[PDB]
């Protein structure tokens, strides 16, 4: 839904305990997963900037990035909460300068400024104690410039400069879903996309808690995986129909059969995009499992066991298709009729 | 590692990490001292190590009540057997000037950090209103010649709080399990002093006022109290599954509240008026009578095991208890006591007696004459108009 | 012959043995009816009680003395203390008299019951007054009805019910003064 | 956040007049249904003083009709008689008898398959689109003549007053299958009447039972239509009160947020101006 | 329902003109009536601090306290609306010093800081005229310390310190039932209990308009009259049931003849808990009436007669019952066998 | 408003009569004191009124009393800002009012 | 019409407009409170359908084009 | 809001103005078609509260 | 003007989504009125086999 | 909403009592008699209490 290209800046915005650090961690772990199946010019060396968190959270993340094996590609810059406010101010510039080494040498980087809002809080303290006149929410004037001159360093460089890239993932915490706050509007207007996570979809079981209606990516399908692009626009369209057929589903007596098909299909698609944390799926299994649901192969399956039906589809089709969809880069016509039929000899938890 | 606390909603939906930081949020009489006292009573007596209570800016009556309660319970022994005591109290209560409340949490941490670093053992560090540290620094900082930050606080709010809170940790040589009540001002979770404290805790327990006005105690908001332990690789799989199922049923009820408000329950479908009933049942089943709340409620306290609450909520999530009424689930320990209270509350709807078995007339040597009883009243004396002038003139 | 006396009073006990007790007993339409059949009375002499109802309108409730009913065998009469008759009516004219005047509706077929308490209850579906029938279309439908000789017993039963109605619709407009 | 409350206020403010409009619409519908129900109540009287009222019979096959509503804004109408046709269908089956479930209305087929789906056979809707007549009531009576039970059951909310909707049961015995069999009391209680019909007593009883079921079904779906309009008038009076009390809460919350917004913006201006002067 | 011990801090929080001052006035007048019937060692000397009030209302109140004879035990510390804001800031502290006199020397004191909301308004004026930075509702940061410094001086002292006590009744005026304001939630987290006086119960004739579900006193149940401790348990139970059935059956929908029983029982308990102004009741005459209304002797009395039938119960019961209940302090198992008997022989109206 | 009070206080204190002092829009008295408090550089309170709001209203309304010589009885027209009865100027003004005479169209 | 006032406009206008302005004021004040009700025009009372037709007749009479004052 | 419907360009037709929407600069056919579109869209926005 | 007066009221409502002018909405409605009938026999019929 | 015949007999009595209470609250004013013509009346308190 919100595809991310090497060189853009994608904001992760939400409330507290919604999936922001989880989405960032899944990105870094999946970069470790992709770095072994590509040549050395395609490897993405992540940088995690943790501003304002506890040292116990950073210790949990370094334990996780060692346990998964992603530490050999990851730099961990941690100005924590006990650290002084100029260190939490200058930590994302430190991590961005460390990631600019891989950008400027033709490789690719993935910088994640975790809690850019806490950088803004540290800068607010550092400027209020310097007797600089406060503004809205007691933030200084140049707090737009603070984040803009940091995020504009995430670039996809030209071929005459090595062609390297840098993808930025700023994380912003909002208060009760309020994106009309000061720093939230600044970094929304600065970045390209936004992954807007909600706590009312986080507790409806829909995890990762992506509010699909507001989460956009302004590179569009220019840097979407083809094959995922061939089902993804229809996925957007069917969730768009399911969202506008909603707020009427309290009338279960209203038997229509013109809206109930899309109201059921959107439920299967919403159940499709659920995922456990700390386990990122490769892109070919993802596009196979969305090709499984956009065509109606799972239309017999009850809505309460599609999270097992997708695992059974992925584990009961051949492991020979993913090898050629990873290489061939799109759903070839010598593959759409092969895996039309390979999804017929799979058995499903749904009847 | 989990910390079984014997409270249902805490051990089910936001389980406390043994060694982690715990925050009890809630504002102005929702129950974040009764909850912290019941946490003291459950975890602290079955802990093994030491305890440190750091009262920061709360009532001095509460500190005297805790001191006398721990004296009567053997946690504190006076005089000759004082080495057998297992709790240090450190009190900077709300009558102290703002310089003292802003630095008494650090005294509590130092007494705890000697046990963690030098002695090298597990301690429990309960703090009553760590908000009062931040508020006392806000009162001090108004006069230190500073430009004030957002809603009126000091500019160094996050860094003062991070300087305090980052010392309350488990290290490789010791363990501090820290429960801190955090006052929210004017019931606002978006106020900067609780919204900064949110990021410093593993397990969060948000007590809401509306859930207390529904009578449900402890008034934990189940869709606002989170934990770093609610993860299937940490607490097992079926505990995590019933926790997510309980939260999904409560969220699905929460999305129906406006149409139930204007249109009533006679508008919802069968699948919605099923989850309204199941969610109203699991709302009541999160309530539990505390052992320390029995002094003003009468109902004795219930320690609920983890297996008991996991199985009991698995039952109500499946649909095994759809024929029990709602108030059977109100203030009961485990899934046996709701069935016992249901059988007792449909006995008590049929408990009818004819002619009400008085035996109250003509009680042979039970009741005297009333004049015999007024003869038993000893007469008090009225000591001459308060005598106030003379015992003031003793000085 | 008397091994199951059902009824509205006995329905309450057999209901309460196997119902939730919160609900009161489901009520009965006989509880809103004031005049029975086996109950003696509702005669009082010359003026006997008639009840001329249609579904779409109630046209009479009061007392008459002589009523002539277009039965299947002929326009028989009912006086005050009459024989109990389950009487099916042919399409015809009803005649209700209270004295010298007469109110005459052309009825379209429906039973009328004299009970053992002297009430009569004329229950017809479509009852047209003779001054509301158009006397001009009485032959234009009748000619096509007698001309339509079909091949099916259902449609020829419809044609028979048409022509017996129209033939009574002829003399419902001619000899009324 | 502050824009959510002001738009939500206008949402509840238009809901509170939409439901009051539907309330007065329901009242104006009840006012003309009140004369039709009084024109059509009287035809159930001669049959019940002729055929009696025999609910608890030894029927081997039975047919129950629950006369429910079409629209879904009734407020305690279609689910009350759902419980009445549950508890009454607990009562008739006491010897292992067949009972066929019929319901009239879109809110009845969606409320009677929850309890009796394998026993459900027929659902009727779109009945009150323009009005009710004897044609459609006689037609669904014929659709119950497509079954051949020993007795028929009717459930409907009888419009006693604008406040009381008594769920009345009407039991319609099949004529020569059960009606004359239930009348053999020291001979036969029906033989006091003299048959004027063209054929024997069984056939005039057959025509009579068909006409009796048709007219009690017409009366049922007129009584229930008028009590539907009355219940929607009552339930969109309680709902206007709820959307007025929620608006009274939301205006107070908006004024608290308005005062706090002006105080916050003012404090920010004062702190910024005093940082310079 | 919300019983109050000696050494407690009980907030009387309500709206404008809901009768908070009337509760405090009846407390002071009742202490006059009870001081003449006790020994000298247990006598309560009251203080009424009048902060930000009109001078005319204080003049009427001094007239009331002299015409009752309650000025023999009362001090009046009046800082009216015309007086300067440091005087209204200081008058609770002057009153609390004058009552700490009685607390320190073994005697007992009651103090009523009438409208501490107006003391906080006076201190907000002092703070903003000192050019101090304001906070929530433009209050200074130490407006909590202003009230907690004052209300912590209401204590129950030990045996080594005399044994005296000081009981404080802060009054707080809310705006539209907004119990979650800044000063209201400040004083709620200082005081021991809460006496919430609702405006809608007040405007329906139910006076004192006690919100029974919200007003608590968790420190008093250990310190109340032992007859009322065993009599008013079923009172608060039946009032809780009355509140929940008059929370669910408000529409007039269904009648059950059991919920209707607790409906017509709570409708009599609520009429019993009414009280005329300026006429307090001794506690034994209170608990005999509450006994008579919860043990069913005022059953079948109509809901417009219990304010006359309770006077009938009090007038027609033998006064030895009240003397024995006052002296023993508990409804003895002999005394209730007297008392139900002497309650049956009462000429109740309506019959 | 203090000038109208002083002309009324002569009739109360010297002539010894019962005066009817009419203050048209006490709210404009409040907002004029708010203007002259902001023009002296004082930091405004909540919604934007002066820090000395209760004392300015008290210093006006506490001279409208009954002395032993006479009485001033005041009829104050009250404007409510934004129809907010919890706004600080009506919340401070209603604390002095003994009666409200609500006129309706 | 509901929120626009003119507190001198009680009798400060054309007298020939005053012959009809009170009827226009009442016939719109009857309409503004019931136009929010029946956006549907299906089942309307005889006392409300007249106001919902007269209010629409008067509202479209009270509009006019730009730069053409009458 | 219109972008939530997927409609692009997400121009609000009841908030986008011009001084070139006078009938003296574009003609009565363009002005009356634009005002008819604005009328039917405002009718729809005033009926969405009922049809929801 | 055509959809205002009612000249094109017989077309579907979603034929108008992302089309240029009044002719291309007619062609998209005709494409929809083709493809509503295409989903009748489009599975096997040796049309989606493994050997074609 | 229903009619003037729908309510009770004693509720119709309170309708009569209240509708003549609402008239009796009115009063001509002596300051209005210059431009209304009808004279004004200072009603004493005891007359008001005994009238109502
Ligand atoms: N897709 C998911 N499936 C299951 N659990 C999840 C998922 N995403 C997040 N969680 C859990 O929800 C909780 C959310 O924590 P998260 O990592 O979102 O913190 P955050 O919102 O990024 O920042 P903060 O730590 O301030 O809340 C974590 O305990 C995580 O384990
Ligand atoms: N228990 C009671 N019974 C009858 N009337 C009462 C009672 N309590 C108060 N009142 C009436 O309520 C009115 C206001 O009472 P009171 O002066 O106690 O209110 P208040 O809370 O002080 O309001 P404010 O603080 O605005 O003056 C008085 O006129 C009084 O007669
Ligand atoms: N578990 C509980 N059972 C019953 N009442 C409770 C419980 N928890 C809190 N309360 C209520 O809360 C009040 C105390 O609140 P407290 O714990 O002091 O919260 P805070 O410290 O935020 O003021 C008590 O008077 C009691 O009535
Ligand atoms: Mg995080
Ligand atoms: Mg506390
Ligand atoms: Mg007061």
């Amino acid at each position: 839904l919100v595809p991310i290209g090497r060189g853009q800046r994608e904001l992760i915005i939400g409330d507290r305990q919604t999936g922001k650090t989880a989405v960032a961690i899944d990105a870094i772990i999946h970069q470790k997963n992709c770095n072994e199946q590509v040549p050395k010019a395609q490897r993405v060396y992540c940088v995690y900037v943790a501003v304002g968190q506890k040292r116990s959270t950073v210790a949990q993340l370094v334990k996780l990035f060692t346990q998964t094996g992603a530490m050999r590609y990851t730099i961990m810059v941690s100005a924590t909460a006990s650290d002084a406010a100029p260190l939490q101010f200058l930590a994302p510039y430190s991590g961005c300068a460390m990631a600019e080494y891989f950008r400027d040498t033709g490789k690719h980087g993935l910088i994640i400024y975790d809690d850019l809002s806490k950088q803004s809080v540290a800068y607010r303290q550092m400027s209020l104690l310097l007797r600089r006149p406060p503004g809205r929410e007691a933030f200084p004037g140049d707090v737009f410039y603070l984040h803009s001159r940091l995020l504009e360093r995430a670039a996809k460089l030209s071929k005459e400069l090595g062609g390297g890239s840098l993808t930025a993932f700023p994380v912003i915490e909002t208060q009760a879903g309020d994106v009309s706050a000061y720093i939230a509007t600044n970094v929304i207007s600065i970045t390209d996309g936004q992954i807007f996570l909600e706590t009312e979809l986080f507790y409806k079981g829909i995890r990762p808690a992506l509010n699909v209606g507001l989460s956009v990516s302004r590179v569009g399908s220019a840097a979407q995986f083809p094959g995922m692009k061939q089902v993804a626009g229809t996925l957007k369209l069917e969730l768009a129909q399911y969202r506008e057929v909603a707020a009427f589903a309290q009338f279960g007596s209203d038997l229509d059969a013109a809206t109930q098909y899309v109201l059921e299909r959107g439920a299967r698609l919403t159940e499709m995009l659920k995922q456990k944390q700390f386990a990122p799926i490769p892109i070919e299994r993802q596009t196979v499992a969305v090709y499984a649901a956009t065509k109606g192969f799972l239309d017999k399956v009850r809505v309460q066991d599609i999270v097992a039906a997708e695992e059974a589809v992925i584990s009961q089709v051949n492991p020979a298709v993913f090898k050629i969809l990873k290489a061939n880069g799109k759903i070839t016509p010598a593959l759409d009729a092969h895996l039309k039929a390979e999804l017929r000899k799979v058995k499903l938890p749904g009847a | 590692e989990i910390l079984v606390t014997g409270i249902k909603v805490v051990d089910l939906l936001a389980p406390y990490q043994r060694g982690g930081k715990i925050g009890l949020f809630g504002g102005a009489g929702v129950g974040k001292t009764v909850l912290i006292m019941e946490l003291i009573n459950n975890v602290a007596k079955a802990h093994g190590g030491f305890s440190v209570f750091a009262g920061v800016g709360e009532r001095t009556r509460e500190g005297n009540d805790l001191y006398r309660e721990m004296i009567e319970s053997g946690v504190i022994k006076l005089g000759a057997e004082r080495g057998n005591s297992k709790c240090t109290l450190v009190y900077g209560q709300m009558n102290e000037p703002p310089g003292a409340r802003a630095r008494v949490a650090l005294t509590g941490l130092t007494v705890a950090e000697y046990f963690r670093d030098i002695e090298g053992q597990d301690v429990l560090l309960f703090v009553d209103n760590i908000f009062r540290f931040t508020q006392a620094n806000s009162e001090v900082s108004a006069l230190l010649g500073r430009i004030p930050s957002a809603v009126g606080y000091q500019p160094t709010l996050a860094t003062d709080l991070g300087g305090l809170q980052e010392r309350i940790t488990t290290t490789t040589k010791g363990s501090i399990t820290s429960v801190q009540a955090v006052y929210v001002p004017a019931d606002d979770l978006t106020d900067p002093a609780p919204a900064t404290t949110f990021a410093h805790l593993d397990a969060t327990t948000v007590l809401s006022r509306s859930i207390a006005e529904l009578g449900i105690y402890p008034a934990v908001d189940p869709l606002d109290s989170t934990s770093r332990m609610l993860n299937p690789n940490v607490i097992g799989a079926e505990h995590y599954n019933v926790a997510r199922g309980v939260q999904k049923v409560l969220q699905d009820y929460k999305n129906l509240q406006d149409i139930i408000a204007i249109l009533g329950m006679d508008e919802l479908s069968e699948e919605d008026k099923l989850t309204v009933a199941r969610a109203r049942k699991i709302q009541r089943f999160l309530s539990q009578p505390f052992q320390v709340a029995e002094v003003f409620t009468g109902t004795p306290g219930k320690y609920v095991d983890l297996a008991d609450t996991i199985s009991g909520f698995q039952g109500v999530l499946t649909g095994k208890y759809d024929d029990l009424p709602e108030m059977a689930f109100y203030m009961v320990g485990d899934i046996k006591e709701v069935k016992e209270k249901a059988d007792k509350m449909a006995k008590d709807i049929a408990s009818r007696k004819e002619a009400d078995n008085k035996k109250v007339s003509e009680e042979l040597k039970d009741i005297p004459s009333l004049d015999k009883l007024v003869s038993e009243i000893k007469e008090v004396v009225i000591e001459e108009d308060d005598g106030l002038e003379e015992d003031f003139k003793a000085e | 012959e008397a091994a199951a006396p059902a009824g509205p009073k006995e329905f309450t006990e057999v209901w309460n043995k196997k119902a939730p007790s919160t609900l009161i007993v489901p009520e009965f339409p006989s509880n809103y009816t004031a005049v029975k059949a086996v109950g003696e009375g509702q005669v009082h002499g010359d003026a006997f009680p008639v009840n001329f109802y249609t579904p779409h309108s109630i046209l009479s409730q009061a007392q008459k003395d002589t009523v002539v009913l277009p039965g299947v065998d002929g326009y028989f009469g009912v006086k005050a203390s009459h024989v109990p008759t389950i009487a099916q009516l042919k399409p015809g004219v009803v005649e209700l008299h209270s004295g010298a005047e007469s109110e005459k509706f052309f009825v379209s077929g429906g039973f009328a019951f004299v009970h053992p308490n002297g009430v009569t209850d004329i229950c017809v579906l479509e009852a047209a007054t003779l001054d509301q029938v158009d006397p001009a279309a009485v032959k234009s439908a009748l000619a096509a009805a007698s001309a339509a000789q079909p091949t099916d017993e259902f449609e020829q039963a419809a044609n028979r019910a048409a022509i017996e109605l129209y033939s009574a619709l002829e003399s419902a407009v001619e000899a009324k003064a | 956040s502050n824009q959510a409350v002001k738009q939500r206020i206008r949402a509840i403010k238009n809901i509170g007049k939409i439901t009051k409009a539907m309330k007065m619409v329901a009242a104006s519908k009840m006012k003309n249904a009140q004369i039709a129900v009084e024109q059509s109540r009287g035809l159930v009287d001669p049959f019940v003083r002729l055929f009696g009222d025999f609910p608890a019979v030894n029927s081997n096959k039975s047919v129950v009709v629950a006369v429910t509503s079409d629209k879904g804004l009734c407020g305690g109408l279609n689910s009350n008689i759902t419980k009445y046709t549950r508890a009454t269908l607990a009562t008739t089956e006491s010897e292992g008898k067949d009972v066929v479930v019929v319901s009239i209305g879109d809110k009845g087929r969606s409320q009677l398959t929850r309890i009796e789906s394998q026993r459900y056979q027929l659902a009727i809707a779109d009945t009150y689109k323009v009005r009710v007549t004897f044609g459609q009531a006689s037609l669904i009576v014929e659709e119950l003549i497509k079954h051949n039970p020993q007795s028929y059951q009717i459930l409907f909310n009888k419009f006693r007053s604008a406040i009381s909707f008594k769920p009345t049961v009407a039991t319609i015995l099949s004529p020569d299958l059960l009606e004359k069999q239930l009348e053999d009391v020291t001979g036969n209680s029906l033989d006091a009447y003299d048959i004027e019909a063209s054929h024997e007593r069984s056939d005039v009883l057959r025509d009579l039972t068909e006409f009796h079921l048709g007219v009690t079904l017409y009366n049922a779906m007129l009584e229930n239509n008028c009590s539907e309009h009355a219940s929607r008038m009552s339930a969109m009076e309680n709902s206007t009160k709820s959307a007025g009390e929620m608006l009274g809460k939301l205006t107070l919350d908006y004024n608290r947020k308005r005062q706090a917004t002006i105080t916050t913006e003012l404090i920010e201006i004062i702190a910024g101006a005093s940082a310079l002067m």
